[PDB]
């Protein structure tokens, strides 16, 4: 009836091997079946197979079998996952569930990539420079590695008017873009900055965005 | 391998509003069926088990019926919180089997976007790279196609989309394009455009710079 | 919720 409790994030090498573990609280382990389901954008959700701990029998989609193996461990009460020979398209999220209940999934990102630090372009107006009553400011952030960046505009001070689109893929790096929306008589009188950390890097930057020409 | 047929799979909603969504199944799945909800980055949540049965904590206001093929969830009367994407699953055999899932999304006025093109920068342009970036922000609904024309021709790879989600004040939605090139070729042409297919609009919305400065 | 299988 509680939970399901999975092990962190991982980050793995092609042709790698990864474990991974979903601990069953508060209910009788041997009871249910832990199932195990794989998310990722391009194919949906897909069963991947399933483990009965009472009875040590499982199941398993024809897809993954040869190479995901399903075991659980009475002691402990934790199923456990095993993916060999990881490619690119192992990239997902894994979930154990009970049917019922949900864990909260692991992040597998398998990739060759080194961890990067980004570079950070500020974006602003074309030359001209509209007339109109609001003016739109950027921030690119590109090649980093890996995902988690943190960007604000101003510290945090200019919260309203911004839109930071999610990450994407390109080349093997991540790529981010950000931007805000101020009147007028704002820009460039007072100052606007485009503030970025990748704390895997430990890169702290600060860009400001000044006019063109 | 038992197909399950959701419908539909994103609908435009109304907070107060009622809702059905459904999953025909391809055979018989004798009630073994869950009804769960996805919110943005978070661990599925399941609302139903067997059909109709409420989970422990849910709201009173979802319920489901069915049996034999065709399942069914109603939401009595829509709240903010419910938004995200519905799922079914059915458990009679192996393999277990989902729906496609089925997107809800708050209605309002169309609004067409707001574009901005922008040049490179002078620091990105002083290590060999040259992006251009084209934010489209601010619209309704979600579809939106984007072109790349350099001077004239339009350019397919090398361009990067990204959609932000449903805004929750305004309920717009917002998306930034980057076109990547080296320096090299981007100071081989002279006119970038941009250019957007809306709804909102018979002819599409257009955005351009010139290297030489306009 | 089934079980065996």
């Amino acid at each position: 009836q509680d939970q399901l409790q999975q092990s962190g994030a991982e980050l793995v090498r092609p042709g790698a091997s990864v474990k991974l573990s979903c601990k069953a609280l508060g209910y009788i382990f041997t009871d249910y079946e832990i199932h195990w389901v794989k998310q990722t954008p391009v194919h949906g959700l897909e069963w991947i197979g399933g483990i009965h701990p009472g009875s040590s029998g499982t199941a398993y989609n024809q897809k993954f079998k040869g190479k995901a193996t399903l075991t659980a461990d009475k002691s402990s009460t934790t199923a456990f996952m095993e993916l060999s020979s990881l490619t690119s398209e192992d990239s997902a999220v894994y979930y154990c569930t009970r049917k019922d209940y949900w864990g909260q999934g692991t992040l597998v990102t398998v990739s060759a990539a080194k961890t990067t630090a980004p570079s950070v372009y500020p974006l602003v107006p074309v030359c001209g420079g509209t007339t109109g009553s609001s003016v739109t400011l950027g921030c690119l952030v590109k090649g980093y590695f890996p995902e988690p960046v943190t960007l604000t505009w101003n510290s945090g001070s200019l919260s309203s008017g911004v839109h930071t689109f999610p990450a994407l893929l390109q080349s093997g790096l991540y790529t981010l873009s950000s931007s805000v929306t101020v009147t007028s008589n704002t820009w460039p009188s007072q100052t606007i900055t485009c503030n970025v950390a990748h704390p895997a890097s430990s890169t702290k930057v600060d860009k400001k965005i000044e006019p063109r020409v | 391998d038992i197909k399950m047929t959701q419908s539909p799979s994103s609908m435009y909603t109304s907070l107060g509003e009622r809702v059905t969504i459904t999953c025909k199944a391809s055979q018989d799945i004798n009630s073994f069926l869950t009804w769960f909800l996805q919110k943005p980055g978070k661990s599925p949540k399941t609302l139903i088990y067997r059909a109709n049965r409420l989970m422990i904590g849910v709201p009173s206001r979802f319920s489901g019926s069915g049996s034999g093929q065709t399942y069914s969830l109603t939401i009595s009367s829509l709240e903010y919180e419910d938004m995200g994407i519905y799922y079914c699953l059915q458990y009679d055999d192996f393999p277990l089997t989902f729906g496609a899932g089925t997107k809800l999304d708050l209605k309002r006025a169309d609004a067409a976007p707001t574009v901005s093109i922008f040049p490179p920068s002078s620091e990105q342009l002083t290590s060999g790279g040259a992006s251009v970036v084209c934010f489209l922000n601010n619209f309704y609904p979600k579809e939106i196609n984007v072109k790349w024309k350099i001077d004239g021709s339009e350019r397919q790879n090398g361009v990067l989309d990204s959609w932000t989600e449903q805004d929750s004040k305004d309920s717009t939605y917002s998306m930034s394009s980057t076109l990547t090139l080296t320096k090299d070729e981007y100071e081989r042409h002279n006119s970038y455009t941009c250019e957007a297919t809306h709804k909102t609009s018979t002819s599409p919305i257009v955005k351009s710079f010139n290297r030489n400065e306009c | 919720l089934k079980g065996p299988l």
